[PDB]
């Protein structure tokens, strides 16, 4: 409707996907704490994270409570099809869903839709581990 | 402002060019192959939007009303014709530069009366 | 009319009839049919007879044949060739191909009939395999597998794979822009002659950049200009135009700008117009461009010619060649300039590089079709000279000793037995079937590979793009440098093979389409273009009509092929038609008025598909089903099931034209057996997928006779407990890899910590996961010179002067080890000597290649292609796991084995059931492979049940909840949690440890293969350390 | 936000709404219907045009929005031209008082005591947007 007012410095693109990831955010972590609430003192997830074994609050929340956004390069999903992320969705679909926001729990399962999203998210940090793992001697080797 | 177009020479359809009359005083459009010269009903010359502000209804095209992957809704009926469902979306373009604007289009074949809001 | 309690019975109905119909090969076999159906008589038929000067001798070929793959024997004797001795012996499984040649002399003619000019080599299952058509009770006669796909060729008794190559795609504009360039924004057209002769030739079509400092620069500002190849250096847009015959500036801009009253598109041009302004004339033209050629001519007549050459045969050619296609070509390089000004005006968007509409995908076929020209040109070449000699002594010449069938036979056999794409004078393709177990065979076979050079550069290639949504898989892909390189194709995926578009070209000239030539030019402002593979063929001026008419057409499979695609971009006024091969596709279900095309009464004639005669076809034939491609699938709208047909409260769409089949079917192979996928973490499905490809089975039926190097066969392979619907068509039942397991998650004595594993010693004792390795050894007679031969034999130590310590005594008097002898490291299992030019022999005999302890299983003896003595030599030694061997359990969690304890000291429940593997919990919660502990689960139920889970992905009808409702009713702990007991001192656990049954995988890596008894990072080290002693020790 | 105004570099380009060029050689009755009200201003009190003066007129528009922002202004903008070319350019501006934010340029007085001037004007036009650091 054009009700929307750009912060200064930001475009009003960077405006409305800023005010969308508050949004997002926040509930991924409302949710989380909600989830490490719910857990007794018998939980084995928990046992692992308070003693600092194996595994984060995190990881219990994406277990229990939700997975939350997928990002490829910092963004949100791009439209790699015209003007939208699959065929699925209609045209200019900017919502949660369309843009890569899993709000299920592994528990619950992914949707086909939230499956590859998940999957081009973890992509990414295939990628980057791939990248970081060509470089693992070579600082040290040229400072030597 | 608008934008500035072409001439081209009668006699031999090159493109005329702006030079003055320096006797007269008026601008001439003349042609640099050929004698052809023609007298300028405008005096601009040329003019350049830095700014981009082009109504861009002009650029929706009605046909659009037929895509299949485009959201519709009859919350915004066509003034034109009455019908109330309406395709709508963004630009779909550049050089928006930051709005997400929806332009709506009327579904009713054709009608294709086009509008923002 | 089907309801959504009949949906889940209905679409794996039709899926299975899908994969009963093409298999999992189809695009390698349907690729390697056309190409001997279509390619090769075209090669042969385009090829320029040949003129030949005395009289004259003109020499053509008509027509062209292959037999059943047939084999010459040493003698010369023809015999029809089994793929399984080619195997045996290292032959190349291979057809001769025949020609009638007419022989014409001056005038007077003979025909040459059936003219022998080499050896094609065979796609095995392929129309033209001696296996094709065959039921299993004849292959099983043929000592073949029925299970086997085929799709690979036999080189020299090797199993090879043509991996298809991923490119552009030909013929299309795209508009990129690149950061420093001189030029804002290029245009450019890969542009390809229709698939003639001649390679690909670029067209590039840039805007300047304005950042020129300078007063003429400044006072005209972005100048366009062509990049035309065989030409040193940029050609001002309007001189092209020109040289085409084209010169006032209103001719030219008619065929640029399509709407005059567009006064921000005319301001655009202006600069490139005052550019070309001293050249107002053809001549000047084509002068201006002849002079910039690699060699400029001397003579102004000399460069208009080599100009008027290049712009007829070398820009351009898919729009012509021919003396009179320039008008075509003005209106093609007019668009290539009217899209990169809607580019510069930010009108369109730019081109995506990653895009898979994009891109092609050639396979077996048009791989071969561009090598086999490449030999039969060599083939009249080499006539060329031959025959010239004796033309030149006026006597009758003899084909028959001209074409020298070496060419063809041995041209095509060397690049598929090295993958070098090319002269021994493009690599890694035509790989080595992988026979590691079945489903790495199947994924190997499906396999794609990137352009990681010029395009791959520039590309993103790595990430995973959206439009590989249902046409690779998401979740295949190597660890490692080749990250997001290869890929896999999904379940259904298919590639286009191609058609000619003569059919589809002559019914728009019928249905009122206005061609090239005929339209005034102000018409194309308002009308539709139509491009068909590229080419810009005509205008239409009620393009939606037009469409339906031609989806109507492919539907009911007449004129136009269910292969082709055709896609309307509405907002651009473009309906483009693509019959190109390479185009990758998915079949989707037809969706009109809300409602599936698909009803009841075809899913019960497809019930009775073994009797009635109703099958796959029969959908396409109906029209229920459609086959999309990369950029149609930019025109739909896909219900991801009827579920999103149903009305509903807000409604999101209402406008959906297709159905997805399943949405598991964007899943490949490998990732077909995780079961849960959608509940675990993706990189941990990707870990799966490689590891798959590692897990022992049986990797095929018939490997009694395959004398592989190396190959793993697991004693006791089960079925999972747990299964997904698609590892049906994966045959996993057939040959599994793996076995169920009883599996403890607990913390027992800490030898399974980090990722590893306790096992149970007394079902190993048993046979758990026991296999056997089999090892192949080769080795060959051979005859060096006039006096020196290697010949097999016993050798002995009163004639052989290698001879050392290793053990002869279980050598016969042919040299050969018999099967049944146990074998030792630095025995001899084939002694052959040579003689040498106290001593008179060398010893060049064979190893066990090993210290290993086997036993030979197989020695077969032969003849080689050279008719001298071969053999091949199996061995066996069976392999119990130990405390080395690495297991995996299908979702990512791989480990070795720490200890093993005997059932006593193992934990037990009160029913006294001790597991099978106990896995250590902190190998779970950061993973989050929560798939793992839902199959343990599942697979609880389903012993007791005594029915097979079903685990498929994106099932609504299976949750955690129901599972554990169902367990409860047999008497455990709704979770899954059990009473254990300590083995040791028989003390209950105070906690209750999860135990399940779950299906485990025995990963080719074993200790005894790895356990072996200091570079610049090492000596950096020791320098920190100090250890100056050590640090010149160790060097 | 005024020392960030001084750092943060402004060319002429991010503050210009559009470019006309026009021919008009009587200013008296300028071919812009808009700009005779104003224009008059300068030739009641005359400046620079003592001997003549060039026909070919360019117009710029600036934007309000980002003039004001950055807190710019006509006098400032019109002063580095002045300094930016010298006495060869002449410049003829609104006061804000005026409903529009229109400049008025054009070629030398005295040079008439290789482009010709509408040429040498879109020369002129883009090595200010280009270049005018204001
Ligand atoms: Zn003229
Ligand atoms: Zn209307």
């Amino acid at each position: 409707n054009n009700e929307l007012e750009p912060t200064p410095g930001n475009t009003l693109r960077q405006t409305f996907e800023n005010q969308v990831n508050r949004i997002l955010n926040d509930a991924r972590d409302k949710t989380g704490s909600s989830a490490q609430k719910s857990l007794s003192e018998y939980n084995n997830f928990k046992s692992m994270v308070v003693s600092g074994a194996k595994g984060s609050k995190i990881n219990i929340s994406q277990v229990i409570a939700v997975v939350g956004q997928q990002n490829v390069e910092g963004k949100r999903i791009p439209f790699g099809f015209k003007h939208r992320t699959l065929p699925h969705f209609i045209k200019d679909d900017y919502g949660p869903e369309s843009r890569g926001f899993v709000e299920n729990s592994y528990l619950a399962g992914l949707t086909p839709t939230e499956f590859f999203f998940h999957a081009m998210g973890g992509r990414e940090g295939l990628i980057d581990t791939a990248v970081k793992t060509a470089e693992t001697g070579y600082i040290q080797r040229r400072l030597i | 402002p608008g934008f500035v177009g072409i001439r081209f020479c009668q006699e031999c359809n090159n493109m005329l060019y702006p030079k003055e009359d320096k006797e007269n005083r008026i601008l001439l459009y003349a042609c640099r192959n050929c004698d052809y010269q023609q007298e300028a009903d405008n005096s601009c010359i040329y003019v350049n939007k830095i700014t981009h502000e082009v109504d861009e209804l002009t650029q929706i095209i009605a046909d659009v009303s037929q895509d299949p992957t485009l959201p519709r809704t009859e919350d915004h009926p066509c003034q034109k014709c009455g019908h109330k469902e309406a395709v709508f979306f963004q630009s779909h373009s550049a050089r928006a530069e930051d709005a997400m604007r929806l332009y709506y289009v009327c579904t009713a074949p054709h009608c294709g009366h086009r509008w923002t809001e | 009319e089907i309801t959504p309690d009949l949906w889940q019975e209905a679409c794996w109905i039709v899926i299975s009839s899908y994969f009963d119909e093409k298999g999992l090969v189809r695009q390698q076999l349907d690729s390697f049919d056309e190409f001997i159906q279509m390619s090769v008589q075209r090669i042969v038929e385009d090829a320029p007879p040949i003129d030949l000067q005395p009289p004259r001798y003109l020499l053509k070929f008509e027509q062209i044949y292959l037999s059943k793959p047939t084999h010459w024997e040493r003698d010369g004797a023809p015999s029809p060739m089994m793929p399984n001795e080619a195997r045996l012996r290292n032959l190349t499984y291979s057809a001769p191909l025949y020609v009638d040649i007419t022989k014409t002399v001056i005038q007077l003619q003979t025909q040459h009939q059936k003219t022998f000019i080499g050896k094609i080599p065979i796609m095995l299952r392929s129309t033209y395999c001696l296996l094709n058509g065959l039921t299993d009770r004849d292959l099983c006669e043929l000592n073949e597998c029925p299970l086997d796909p085929g799709g690979y060729f036999i080189i020299n008794g090797s199993e090879k794979v043509l991996i298809a190559q991923e490119k552009m795609a030909t013929n299309t504009v795209y508009v990129f822009a690149k950061k420093d360039s001189k030029y804002a924004y290029t245009g450019e057209c890969r542009s390809c002659l229709e698939n003639s002769s001649r390679p690909t030739s670029t067209i590039w079509v840039s805007m300047l950049a304005r950042g020129g400092q300078g007063a003429k620069k400044s006072a005209i500002g972005q100048r366009i200009v062509a990049t035309l190849p065989y030409i040193k250096q940029e050609v001002p847009i309007i001189i092209v135009f020109r040289a085409l015959g084209f010169v006032s500036d209103r001719d030219i801009l008619e065929h640029i700008i399509y709407d005059f009253e567009d006064p921000e598109m005319m301001e655009m041009v202006k600069p490139s117009l005052d550019e070309a302004f001293v050249i107002q004339e053809q001549n000047v033209a084509l002068n201006f461009i002849g002079s910039r050629g690699a060699k400029p001519g001397v003579t102004k007549e000399k460069r208009i010619k080599y100009a008027k050459e290049v712009l007829q045969k070398e820009m351009l050619p898919h729009v012509g060649v021919s003396d009179f296609c320039e008008t075509k070509k003005a209106y093609f390089l007019g668009y290539m300039v009217h899209r990169l000004l809607l580019a510069a005006l930010g009108r369109r968007e730019l081109d995506d590089r990653d895009h898979y509409g994009n891109k092609r995908l050639d396979l077996a076929g048009p791989l071969l079709a561009f090598l086999f020209r490449g030999m039969f040109k060599n083939l009249l070449k080499e006539v060329r000279i031959y025959a010239q000699k004796f033309i030149d002594r006026g006597k009758d010449f003899n084909l028959e000793l001209a074409i020298k069938t070496r060419i063809i036979s041995d041209g095509l056999k060397y690049s598929l037995a090295t993958g070098n794409w090319g002269d021994q004078k493009r690599a890694g393709v035509s790989q080595v079937l992988n026979r590691l177990t079945f489903a790495s065979t199947l994924s190997h076979l499906r396999r794609l590979n990137s352009p990681i050079g010029r395009d791959g550069k520039l590309a993103k290639p790595r990430q995973l793009h959206n439009t590989l949504w249902g046409m690779v898989c998401p979740a295949e892909t190597p660890e490692g440098h080749a990250v997001g390189l290869v890929k896999n194709l999904a379940l259904m995926a298919y590639i286009s093979v191609g058609s000619q578009p003569s059919p589809i070209l002559e019914f728009l000239e019928e249905w009122s389409m206005e061609n090239l030539e005929e339209i005034s030019p102000a018409a194309i402002a308002d009308a539709t273009k139509i491009f068909v593979n590229g080419c810009w063929v005509g205008i239409h001026k009620d393009p939606e009509q037009l469409m339906n008419t031609l989806r109507k057409l492919r539907r009911q499979m007449d004129i136009i092929v269910s292969e082709v695609s055709m896609i309307r971009d509405i907002r651009e006024r473009e309906i483009r038609i693509y019959t190109d091969a390479g185009r990758i596709c998915r079949p989707l279900l037809i969706v009109e008025k809300q409602k599936l095309l698909l009803k009841k009464r075809h899913i019960d004639q497809l019930k009775e598909r073994e009797y009635n005669n109703y099958s796959w076809q029969d959908l396409v034939a109906s029209g229920v089903v459609e086959y999309i491609d990369t950029l149609e699938e930019e025109t739909v709208m896909l219900a991801m099931t009827p579920d999103d047909l149903q009305e509903k409260e807000v409604a999101y769409c209402s406008t959906y034209t297709h159905c997805e089949i399943h949405p598991s079917m964007i899943l490949g192979v490998c990732a077909s057996i995780i079961p849960f996928p959608d509940h675990n973490q993706s990189p941990r499905n990707t870990y799966q997928s490689a590891m798959g490809k590692q897990a022992m089975g049986v990797y095929i039926t018939n490997f009694h006779v395959r004398m592989d190097t190396l190959a793993h066969v697991l004693y006791y392979p089960q079925k999972p407990l747990v299964t997904t619907r698609s590892m049906e068509y994966l045959r996993f039942r057939e040959l599994p890899a793996g076995i169920n397991s009883i599996v403890a998650i607990a913390s027992y004595t800490g030898y399974n910590q980090e990722d590893s594993v306790i096992m149970n010693r007394s079902a190993v004792d048993r046979g758990f996961f026991r296999s056997v390795f089999y090892r192949s050894y080769k080795e060959q007679e051979s005859k060096k010179g006039f006096d020196q031969e290697e010949v097999f034999e016993k050798p002995t130590r009163e004639t052989c002067q290698g001879m050392r310590h290793a053990i002869y005594d279980k050598l016969d008097d042919d040299g050969l080890i018999a099967p049944g002898v146990r074998v030792s490291g630095d025995d001899v299992i084939i002694g052959k000597t040579v003689t040498l030019p106290r001593y008179t022999k060398r010893d060049c005999s064979t190893f066990l290649r090993t210290s290993e302890t086997g036993i030979v299983d197989q020695v077969m003896v032969t003849l080689n292609q050279e008719g001298y003595k071969f053999c091949k030599i199996r061995v066996r030694s069976v392999r119990i796991p130990q405390i080395g061997d690495k297991f995996a359990s299908r979702h990512g969690q791989k480990g070795t084995c720490g200890i093993q304890y005997r059932q006593e000291d193992m934990p037990f429940t009160c029913e006294g059931i001790t597991p099978d593997i106990i896995i250590n919990p902190h190998a779970i919660p950061s993973r989050m492979t929560i798939g793992h502990l839902i199959e343990c689960l599942q697979g609880k139920v389903s012993a007791n049940k005594g029915e097979i889970g079903d685990a498929t992905p994106f099932n609504d009808a299976v949750n955690v909840q129901k599972i554990s409702n169902l367990l409860s009713d047999y008497g455990y702990h709704l979770r899954g949690n059990e009473v254990l007991y300590n083995g040791f001192t028989g003390r209950k656990i105070t906690s209750q440890i999860f135990i399940g049954p779950t299906y485990y995988q025995r990963l080719k890596h074993m200790v005894d293969d790895k356990i072996h008894s200091f570079g610049e990072m090492e000596r950096d080290c020791q320098i920190a350390h100090g250890a100056a002693q050590f640090l010149r020790e160790r060097l | 936000k005024d020392i960030l105004c001084r750092l943060e570099h402004t060319t002429l380009r991010k503050v210009t709404a559009n470019t006309a060029i026009y021919y008009d050689p009587n200013p008296q009755s300028t071919v812009v219907a808009e700009d005779q009200e104003w224009v008059n201003v300068y030739y009641e009190m005359p400046d620079f045009d003592v001997a003549r003066i060039s026909p070919w007129l360019l117009r710029v528009e600036l934007d309000r929005k980002h003039m004001t922002d950055r807190k710019l202004t006509m006098e400032q903008i019109a002063e580095k031209i002045n300094a930016g070319f010298g006495d060869d350019l002449n410049c003829i501006f609104n006061d804000d008082n005026a409903e529009k934010l229109v400049l008025r340029i054009r070629i030398m007085n005295s040079d008439e005591n290789k482009m010709d001037d509408d040429v040498f004007l879109r020369c002129i036009e883009s090595n200010m947007l280009t270049d005018m650091t204001l």
